[PDB]
């Protein structure tokens, strides 16, 4: 429901299986929202504040990063007991 | 030590109790006390406490990650 041109607008609703994963309540009064700050996105619940503490997740960039992580993904590279990479 | 269950106020003095200093203080609600340390050498053991001051204005989501932080 959240888009790339609308990701803050729809707040997110969420289940009640398990206790919140920020503060471990069952039920909220209200659903989560998600905002963006000089780059992050910070991951809050509205209505009672002091409630759920807030999350932040950084989209830094890094091109070489990406790669290094895409690449880690496909899962061609792997650490040996004996301390070796085996490709 | 064991804790210590007596404070000692200045005025701009007294030895208050937690219910005295309670009291005192729905007594009086603009009266000026102090707390500090009525024998710096004998009772030395003090909690851990710091002051902030920043003077601006901060909304609920930047005040909470900033506490967290
Ligand atoms: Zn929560």
């Amino acid at each position: 429901d959240l888009d790339e041109n609308n990701f803050t607008t729809v707040p997110l609703v969420i289940d009640y299986v398990t206790p919140c994963a920020l503060c471990k309540k069952r039920s909220h009064k209200h659903p989560h929202q998600l905002s963006l700050e000089n780059g992050a996105i910070r991951i809050y619940k509205t209505g009672n504040p002091h409630s759920c503490k807030v999350k932040i997740v950084p989209l830094d960039g890094n091109k070489l990063f990406n790669i290094a992580q895409r690449i880690l993904d496909t899962n061609s590279v792997l650490l040996t007991e004996r301390g070796d990479h085996i490709v | 030590i064991r804790g210590n269950d007596v404070i000692f106020v200045l005025k701009t003095v007294e030895a208050f109790k937690c219910d005295e200093l309670e009291r005192y203080i729905d007594n009086n609600p603009e009266c000026t006390l102090f707390e500090s340390l009525r024998d710096e050498e004998a009772y030395s053991i003090v909690r851990i406490f710091m002051d902030v001051d920043l003077d601006a204005c901060l909304d609920e989501i930047d005040y909470l990650t900033a506490i967290q932080d």
